């Protein structure tokens, strides 16, 4: 849910939030990741 | 599990006196869980503190407790008279909840001498081969008080019922009911009775009684 | 708009049943975790139960293990809980409670209900006794004049006592009831002027709801036990 | 809906996941086909 | 829990102002629309005003236009009207209603209040006046008797009539009552049994509370008007 | 704006009977905005039928009413006794709210007599300087009655205070009070006062009065 940018803010992180208040270390870097990994993957089928 | 302990169980104030009390730990728990309540004469209680320093709504600006590590506390400054209750002292676990065992506060006031009234058992018990012979103790303070039967000065301490008041907001004084119970036999095969007070406002207990006369 | 209100209880033999309930009102129920707390009548608490909010996860303590059954609907909106061969120290009061943070478990408690007696033993249902009490005499017939009204023998808690369906309140000590080889025995009093009764005429009234006993009982003011 | 990217886990899965337990498999595959052909489409345009 | 109350009203002279209010509790107050429905005594229906959810939005008849003023606050839950310089025809009865669809402005209506009165008239206020009433004789005295009560000259609307703080209610015909030269007269007949009358005393409860009056009168039973 | 016209105003009928309403419009109207509401007495009013032909929670399946264009309507097949109320159809426009004009059904039972008791003025009253001779009628059926006030058989209308009552769920009767309101000269210059009952159900017009007799 959290790879595909639906409601990770007002359904998943903010009310982590409220209890462990550092969580965004967590899940900011993961949003980073992964979306690099999706462009590349994009960018391989243009090549070929 | 984790446990906890208090102390003291029982501590009393007046208006003007600043008062703290104890949570005790048994392990070393972080700050952000651990949370009091409060709860009143026949109240289900309501939550107090938040996260060991932060209040809640409708808590006024003389509360407040802090610390870390091992002990924590809470203090109040000017104690008015409406704060003689019980606390708790809530910690959170691996997935269970643990309290506390009860911190209450009582208010002082002035001293007095107990008022005694002693009734005698009514017809229709007589009719039932029964008798109960109540001697109430009412508004007096402190709560300490010991009393006494005597059956033509015989010190009878067999078939006593006694009971205790909550603490009066009205006046911070307690009450309190004796009640010797007897048979129809029993009842007739004497004549005086005689319940007493004993406390340390009059070193005299003064003596309220009845008689058979037309009985 | 937020309460929370309860349903059950009462007597269950050592053997038995009972399923409670808990009725939940004003907030967005399917939202939180919810969570039974007891209170011991020797002033001490005690957790029993929770539950997350989707119905899935529960959580138990190890001395009450595979005994106890709890369980949610979402749009009932109302929660469960049910019990099955029960024990002796379970004689306590029951409570209602939701978490403080969304979709959480297991941090503070916010808004609780206001409870449900529950006790088990091994006595009988009965009926109560109501006499009316009065002085035997006084010196100098003062204006202060103190009567009674004594409960005794029933079972089980509670019972109500009024005074003329509620009129006075003030200046009356009500007592705590003490149990006595199984029976209730509960007592009262009143302080009056000297000038009001008998010239107004009260009357004890007590309300037996487990028992449907209602028995109404005046003073009579010292009736001397003569007989030509 | 499902196919663009929008509220299809806190308002159409997850409260499907309350009844039928096993739902997830006939959703998460779906992602995994639209999505790829549409990327497919966008590289297309590219190569024309 | 869903509710809706008002507040306001009572008595304007012609050339005031009167500021309204609605309670709102239950829903989610920030998606719906809102809006005020009036009911004239003559037993027709007529439409005020209306509010989207932003408050941004108004709308208005033409034959009330720039007149009356409507308002929203979104944290408060609560609904305002606010009115100035009134005429005489909006003697009549005021509601507030919520609309049917979320996000929506004039559907239908699913969920109303219950009303508030407002009347403006030119008339002073009074008290009212208790008159017991009692039969002159009856042909072989029959067991059906009659008796009534007479509430004559007040104002403004309303009044309350009981019968013993309510105890009665069998057997009762309470009347609309009738505004003649600006003071209302209402009436009221009880029949009981005769031999209810008079070995039980009744009395005619009246509470006014636009004048603060609290007159309570019972049935003499048809003294005569002789003097020796 | 648009404006609706209802028929009929006033008609009535009997539990077994199938009664059929109208709303009237005066503009070509689609369905998707038309709504019914039910008053009863002294209760604010309730949503009825959302959209001309789907019900409502709450309603049984008694209940339809159908068509299109011009013309719209609210069958009920087999009539309760609780269905004596007022109906209200409404139309929403470009920007305004338009309801009805009011449709008011009542329940039939058997004639009935009127029931008379005329009640003298109290003492109070006469001290005050005035005088008022209430004539009740109640529990009768239908509707519609005429009284008359005689005075030593003077054919007094002066002075009359006449109120209907609300149709009874009891017995599906009516009650009236009609009012002669004197001043304390004019009640002692005559004797006789009489109150008559004309209706239907009698072509006699029965007499309860009082006469002066220790008054």
């Amino acid at each position: 849910q959290v790879m595909t940018l639906e409601s990770w803010s007002m359904g998943i992180v903010r009310p982590l939030m409220e209890v462990y208040p550092y969580a965004w270390v967590f899940f900011i870097p993961f949003i980073f990741v992964v979306t690099f990994v999706m462009i590349n993957l994009v960018v391989a089928i243009c090549v070929d | 599990e984790i446990v906890l302990t208090q102390s003291p169980a029982l501590m009393a104030a007046s208006p003007g006196e600043k008062v703290t009390i104890t949570c005790s730990v048994s392990l070393s728990i972080s700050s952000s869980n651990l949370f009091w309540y409060q709860q009143k004469s026949e109240t289900s209680p309501k939550p107090w503190i938040y996260g060991t320093s932060k209040l809640a709504s409708g808590v006024p600006v003389r509360f407040s407790g802090s610390g870390s590590g091992t002990s924590y506390s809470l203090t109040i400054s000017s104690m008015e008279a409406e704060d003689a209750a019980t606390y708790y002292c809530q910690q959170w676990s691996s997935h269970s909840f643990t309290f506390g065992g009860g911190t209450k506060l009582e208010i002082k006031r002035a001293d007095a001498a107990p008022t005694v009234s002693i009734f005698p058992p009514s017809s229709e018990q007589l009719t039932s081969g029964g008798a109960s012979v109540v001697c109430f103790l009412n508004n007096f303070y402190p709560k300490d008080i010991n009393v006494k039967w005597k059956i033509d000065g015989s010190e009878r301490q067999n078939g006593v019922l006694n009971s205790w008041t909550d603490q009066d907001s009205k006046d911070s004084t307690y009450s309190m009911s004796s009640t010797l119970t007897l048979t129809k036999d029993e009842y007739e095969r004497h004549n005086s009775y005689t319940c007493e007070a004993t406390h340390k406002t009059s070193t005299s207990p003064i003596v309220k009684s009845f008689n058979r006369n037309e009985c | 708009e937020v309460q929370l209100v309860e349903s059950g209880g009462g007597l269950v033999k050592p053997g038995g049943s009972l399923k409670l309930s808990c009725a939940a009102s004003g907030f967005t129920f399917s939202n939180y975790a919810m969570s039974w707390v007891r209170q011991t009548p020797e002033k001490r608490l005690e957790w029993v139960a929770t539950i997350s909010n989707g119905g899935r996860y529960t959580y138990y303590p190890d001395s009450v293990k595979g005994r106890f059954t709890i369980s949610r609907d979402n749009a009932k909106n109302s929660l469960y809980l049910q019990m099955s061969s029960l024990r002796s120290e379970d004689t306590a009061m029951y409570y209602c409670a939701r978490h403080l943070y969304r979709y959480d478990v297991g941090g503070a408690l916010d808004y609780w209900g206001q409870g449900t007696s529950v006790t088990v033993s091994s006595a009988k249902t009965t009926a109560p006794s109501v006499y009316p009490l009065a002085p035997v005499c006084g010196d100098t017939t003062g204006s202060s004049v103190t009567l009674g009204c004594l409960v005794k023998g029933y079972f089980p808690e509670p019972v109500t006592l009024t005074w003329n369906s509620g009129s006075l309140s003030s200046g009356v000590h009500t007592f705590p009831a003490v149990l006595q080889s199984d029976l209730y025995t509960l007592s009262s009093s009143v302080t009056v002027t000297s000038s009001t009764w008998p010239s107004q005429s009260i009357t004890c009234n007590v309300a037996h709801p487990a028992s449907s006993t209602k028995v109404d009982k005046k003073i009579e003011p010292r009736g001397p036990t003569i007989k030509p």
